[PDB]
């Protein structure tokens, strides 16, 4: 017969766009080398602010698992785009004795769709009214942000490990006491020796002429030499490739937790992240934070977070980290949480479930998702850096370090 | 509702333990399950079952379930070992049990593949598991010292020595010696505490050697600074480089893939390659432990496995030289699930109650819990390492021991 | 011991054109005498007169060799009509145009190998490889992070609180505190003080320790970006077959005429279309557009491309791509069609490349002083506009504290 | 229309693969990298793994026979491949008749009649064109020599490497004038003493005997040790700058380096046996002296050295450009050391007497106009090359220290002249 097809806007897997002015689906090739599928979607086009409804073309990785699930079954298909524009939720607006479902549950529910190919994650709370196949898509939850500067911290200690500086001191006081030893007031005159080996301080208080101690200040200078080599070689080594910043909140961080007005995390209003913290109650406080700055689509959060506007955006790990590797001016969160899949959706009553579920497990057995993948989940890479001007917070760092030093050193 | 599961015994999905004999009953987490042994036996050739205690990750997520949907369980475990795999149309296993009716419920580490789907149902995917290789790395990068050359010693000495006595001889109320000691440790970065040379010619020639000075120090500074720029990466192809589920042979002299014969992952890579089918077939082995030797004794390249136990298994590998090919890579991307009966079932309210474990948290706080390991745990454990420091106080130290040496030395040369 | 007159074109390093020497009226070194029927005008004549010049090169060379090996008489002639080779209206103009025309037996010179051609003519074995190429010169002193001047100010200030903290031994006035700020500040600007101080010298010590691996550490930062990469690699780039995309767009073309616009024209026809608006006129004014940012990046032949890169002054223009080299066709000498000695030229020219003078005839003519340069692509080899900004600022602060000077005084 | 030639290759790893027959007597069905249907043909050549030397056939792909399906398409003939009988190239020789020679290999059989056509990456030279027509060259390459990837030394330069001789003019010109200047700025306007204060400010010697002290000469000297220390940091910054991005020194720098020339037995160097290269160095007599050695130490099959090169066997191994290129690509344990030379390109080979030569070199000339070529190289050259290779110089080298080293000697030595030059 002829079903109809239900389906949001997603970059990575649902992407429409109109035709040309012919009206046909303009012919093109992906970096592979292979003809990019597409088809027509009868949704409202967001160009005009009428909310019109206009066919379109459609193509991605949800249309290419939709012509294949066409083909697996006997079926032919007419896909549309969703009304309202969002994904879905449950609500009861003007009945006060019955609730609805809005966004493709609501034309699925109301008949106006027979089926949802798009993205779409697995729950508990949509699971009470639809019968969801095994899994297309594997991911999680991570913070998505778009960041920034080489030092955090005083630079004399960010080279070399705590066991090495302290390892430097333990050799500075090994060679002024086994100088102090080999070469048998005394005490600071073997103190400043050290130190002002160690520091170029050049003050040339005094020096011992024994050649256990003469040997004992040149393997202590010689060393000198190679431990400040050491912290200005792996000091210089963070100028390129440095680790990645703690922004990236993960499962467990204060970050996350803590609704600060400054770092603007947030989720996409009318969608499922905002009742992950909206339903905890100890997270209801970042629920009011969340409640007076929720953004309704996800690209425009994607935007305010490019534009430095969020701070992080709590997303879907595939579309999430799809964007770092689209758009390297943003970065997901890692300990990856929350770990759910995309999968297609269908009425509790049909027999395709049967089938066409077992047909995802196939799908995954022979290797076609892998393709699909190496399709349309391909990441560009970006420049490797360089920080350049972004020298000065640290220099801040390091002269806070020595000048800390000189108010405890007044203190003494 | 008593509710008889089967089960497998696989840790850390199902781990049995003996009964406390102190106590009798089964203490703390476990909940009690039986096993009952063919080949011997105490009485009536095999009819008394040994009584045990199950404790674990998909055992708490059985009683916990037990908990929330309220249905009484004695747990038992399979005779005959297997995964899911069926033979000659006769499935054995786990799957093949609840194929069998013998349990209403199959909770362990099965996998969902589309034979077992095709023939039972599964619920909602728990733990993300497929296809995947595993293969250990040696530890054997390697130190400060290895900047400068060997001709740093030779030519630097000599020339030092040399100049000073060609130099101090250019060079021409008390005279302290010899100005060596000036020249090192002007070569040492300045901090030189000792007098200069009053006269005029070297004045020139110690600033050549301030020359040789700052150059070497450069060089003990770029070169310290060149093998410490290089580390944190690997090379090793990715997108089925190696071919030898198709071609065995490689770059390499030889890749070793095994399987377990009868099992999931050697049924699904018997119905993807056949050429895997007949080189692992081949090369099937017996458990995982002796797998696992045979990739630690250098007996075996590489082998493909599920995916999650492998993924636990970087926390407990102690110095953690091994690790999983591909920083996380899943092939097939199936999940594990609680067998149902085909057709008619509970499955899915018992679907709700695992999605339900899913949205309390519980997959965190159990991943946390028992899946974080003192490995990784840390976010990648750029700063100089203990091996680096160790490397140039080996020299440092010897060089003060044996300057105490030359202590002991300047003694017997002290009293002739 | 034949006619076999040939016909040429002259384009460096291949054919050099050089004026007879009037001490020698003569064609000095080794060159070859090569005329110039001016046809349209002369003092006295209406197309009968010829100049005289002297031509040698590598292809001249080539020539030579050729005519050596296999006996033939020859007079250097230059081509009148078009150049190289090109067809209008079914009718064969230029070198091979001239050499079809019968009005030259022989073609040698800066000619490509292409179909088109080979209808007409014959060609020999390829003695040098040349196909399209592109070449671009990039159109896109330490990090103080507004920290040095205002550090080193705030470190004096430091050095003169913790000079009166030292509070030790006996100073001159009551300068020594300044004294102390201008050795604390030379420790700070790495040791070099010669002040033997009575540690607030050993928090300095620190500060130039930290502070100054900072600033080499830095230093060593903004230094290690790798450069030199082309702004479009594949020539399959978007920037090449869209130009309306990037702003401002990315201006390029070619000469016409000639293979690349030939074959450019039979394999895109769009991208033709769209560089035959911006086409160039020669190859040196080509060269300045590529460098006066008048065309972002420039494509054309090869070879011609490779020694151009290799004698440009600087080195500054470079092959996009590494020497990524497109088309791959090859010179020859373009004989007679349907007969010719067609065996006889190619076993000389084989016979050439068995002995191996071609190494030595490139190591005289196309090996530049670019591609003699380190087997790295060296960065910057060393810095003549970076020194120069620290020279400017040592020079500025020099007059500047010159004007310290005279205000002190 | 049909016309049945008989065609001959070599098996040149790239561009001819020849591996065996599948249990039911096809071809392996393979996928492109690219991700497209690998082609396939027959062969009936030597099994190498057998010794009766019998005919056995195989499954043989790559750039040869795609160029040869090409080929078999733009012109309306048939053909059947399979590897030449003597398992090696062309080359005249004379084994039992001392007054007369003949080929033996691809050639031989092409002019015995055995093959009508050999389509392989044949040499193109003077003593097989006298024999043989080729086309237009379908492959532009040359000749590359061979060797495994040794210690990282480093790229050989005098210590100056980081600053031109124009810089240095300049930088000293500053010393001279801030000494000059620092003897005229010191006791608000001792010469030798002021060269003393400014140099020993500069080097940090410390000296202390000359010193300015006005807050002008003593400013000026924080500049001035301020742009010692910046002066000094921009020295280490560079000289660690071309640390990175460095060409490891190339063992043999080009056919005419120094271990090149003069056969030493400690670096053997050798090419295939009744090869091309075996015709160029047996023709010229001036490489006669490599040629001994070569004359003892070649190989039967190419591959046989490729794998001498990376078993440490055989030092270094002189060859066809594409072949060792694309071995470099594909085993990271060989690279090509030196600069090119003898560059020739592959042609498909055929009688002279033969028409087929003009429309087949004409159809080469167009598949290199019409892409074609380029495509085959994306497919064939996977181009898999090992890259991110990074330099590790030696912690140091004697050369490129032996300069610093000998130009301070030197200073010395000259110095102790310079002495004698202050005595008179
Ligand atoms: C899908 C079936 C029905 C084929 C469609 C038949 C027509 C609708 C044909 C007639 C001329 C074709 C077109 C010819 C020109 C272009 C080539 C190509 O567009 C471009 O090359 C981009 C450059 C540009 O927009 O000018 C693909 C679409 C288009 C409009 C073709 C699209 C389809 C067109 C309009
Ligand atoms: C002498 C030295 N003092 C600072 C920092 C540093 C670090 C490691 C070794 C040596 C130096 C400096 C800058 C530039 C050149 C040499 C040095
Ligand atoms: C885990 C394991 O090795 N199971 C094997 C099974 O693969 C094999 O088919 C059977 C035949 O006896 O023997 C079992 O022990
Ligand atoms: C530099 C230039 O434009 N030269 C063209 C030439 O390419 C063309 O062949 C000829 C007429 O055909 O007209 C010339 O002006
Ligand atoms: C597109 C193309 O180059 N076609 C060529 C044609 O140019 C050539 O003249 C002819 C031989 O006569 O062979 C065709 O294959
Ligand atoms: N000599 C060439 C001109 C273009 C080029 O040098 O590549 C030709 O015959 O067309
Ligand atoms: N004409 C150059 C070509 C160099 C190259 O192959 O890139 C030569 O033969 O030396
Ligand atoms: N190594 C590949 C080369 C062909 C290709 O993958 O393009 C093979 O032997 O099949």
């Amino acid at each position: 017969t002829r079903l109809k097809i239900v389906t949001i806007h997603q970059e990575p897997f649902v992407y429409v766009r109109p035709t040309t002015s012919d009206g046909t689906c303009r012919e093109e090739y992906t970096i592979n080398g292979d003809p990019i599928k597409k088809v027509i979607c009868n949704g409202p086009d967001e160009t005009i602010p009428g909310r019109p409804t206009v066919p379109q073309c459609c193509y991605g990785f949800c249309v290419d698992l939709l012509i294949k699930l066409a083909r697996e079954m006997d079926f032919t298909y007419e896909v549309h785009l969703v009304a309202d524009g969002k994904f879905g939720t449950q609500e009861r607006v003007n009945n006060s004795n019955a609730a609805a479902w809005n966004g493709m549950m609501g034309e699925l529910l109301s008949g106006q769709a027979d089926m949802i190919v798009a993205p779409l994650t697995i729950n508990n709370e949509r699971a009470q009214y639809i019968e969801f196949s095994k899994p297309f898509k594997y991911q999680g939850l991570t913070i998505l942000v778009k960041k920034e500067p080489r030092s955090t911290l005083d630079s004399f200690m960010q080279p070399f490990q705590s066991t090495l500086w302290l390892l430097v001191g333990l050799s500075v006081h090994v060679v002024a006491v086994m100088l102090y030893l080999l070469d048998r007031l005394t005490l600071s005159s073997a103190m400043w020796f050290s130190w002002r080996v160690l520091l170029n301080s050049g003050l040339g208080e005094g020096a011992p002429r024994s050649f256990s101690a003469r040997i004992l200040g040149m393997v202590w200078a010689g060393f000198a030499m190679i431990i400040v080599a050491s912290y200005t070689a792996n000091l210089a080594a963070f100028l390129v490739l440095r680790r990645p910043e703690e922004r990236i909140t993960g499962i467990n961080d204060p970050r996350l937790r803590n609704p600060s007005d400054k770092f603007i995390y947030a989720t996409v209003k009318q969608s499922s992240v905002d009742i992950y913290f909206r339903r905890q109650v100890e997270l209801s406080t970042m629920y009011r934070h969340m409640e007076k700055h929720n953004y309704e689509s996800a690209a425009e959060a994607i935007q305010a977070v490019r534009d430095n506007k969020l701070h992080a955006f709590i997303w879907d790990s595939a579309v999430l980290e799809f964007e770092a590797s689209q758009k390297c001016d943003l970065v997901t969160t890692g300990e990856l949480f929350f770990r759910s899949g995309f999968g297609i959706g269908m009425r509790k009553d049909s027999p395709w479930k049967q089938e066409v579920s077992l047909n995802i497990l196939k799908s995954h057995e022979n290797g076609f998702m892998e393709e699909l993948d190496k399709t349309w989940v391909r990441y560009q890479e970006c420049d490797s850096r360089a920080p350049a001007t972004l020298t000065f917070e640290n220099m801040a760092g390091v002269f806070m370090l020595v000048a800390g030093g000189i108010v405890a050193g007044i203190f003494l | 509702e008593h509710l008889s599961i089967v089960t497998l015994e696989e840790a850390p999905f199902v781990i049995v333990e003996d009964v406390d004999p102190l106590s009798g009953t089964c203490m703390r987490n476990t909940v009690p399950c039986r096993k009952q042994i063919r080949p011997e036996n105490r009485t009536e050739e095999g009819g008394n079952y040994i009584k045990r205690c199950c404790k674990g990750f998909c055992i708490d997520i059985l009683k916990k379930i037990a908990k929330t949907v309220k249905f009484t369980y004695d747990l038992y475990l399979v005779t005959n070992g297997k995964h899911g795999k069926k033979i000659n149309g006769v499935w054995n296993g786990m799957i093949g049990e609840v194929v069998t009716k013998r349990a209403y419920m199959a909770v362990g580490s099965l996998t969902i593949n589309e034979e077992r789907s095709e023939v039972v149902d599964f619920s909602v995917p728990f733990i993300e598991t497929g296809i995947s290789v595993m293969v250990s790395r040696s530890n054997g990068t390697v130190a400060f010292l290895e900047p400068f050359s060997a001709d740093v010693w030779v030519m630097m000495f000599v020339m030092l020595l040399i100049v000073s006595a060609v130099a101090v001889f250019v060079f021409e109320s008390f005279t302290i010696g010899k100005a060596i000691w000036l020249l090192w440790g002007l070569v040492f970065n300045n901090s030189l505490p000792v007098q200069n040379p009053k006269g005029t010619t070297s004045k020139i020639m110690v600033s050549v050697w301030a020359f040789f000075a700052v150059i070497f120090l450069a060089s003990y500074t770029a070169n310290l600074a060149a093998f410490m720029i290089q580390r944190r990466y690997v090379d090793q192809v990715s997108g089925l480089s190696d071919k030898k589920f198709q071609r065995p042979n490689d770059f390499s002299p030889a890749f070793r893939f095994g399987t377990v014969p009868n099992g999931s992952t050697e049924r699904n890579i018997r119905n993807n390659y056949l050429e895997m089918h007949s080189y692992m077939v081949k090369f099937n082995q017996r458990s995982v432990q002796d797998a696992l030797l045979s990739l630690k004794s250098g007996k075996l390249d590489a082998f493909i496995y599920d995916a999650a136990v492998l993924n636990y298994m970087a926390g407990r590998d102690e110095g953690c030289k091994l690790v999983t090919i591909g920083s996380g890579k899943v092939f097939a991307t199936t999940g594990y699930g609680i067998a149902i009966q085909k057709d008619s079932g509970w499955k899915r309210q018992v679907d709700l109650a695992i999605l339900q474990l899913f949205g309390d948290g519980e997959m965190e706080e159990l991943e946390a819990l028992w899946l974080t390991g003192i490995c990784h745990n840390e976010k990648n454990e750029s700063q100089l390492d203990i091996d680096n420091m160790a490397g140039v106080f080996y020299m440092l130290a010897a060089a003060m021991a044996l300057s105490l040496i030359t202590f002991i030395m300047e003694h017997l040369f002290y009293k002739s």
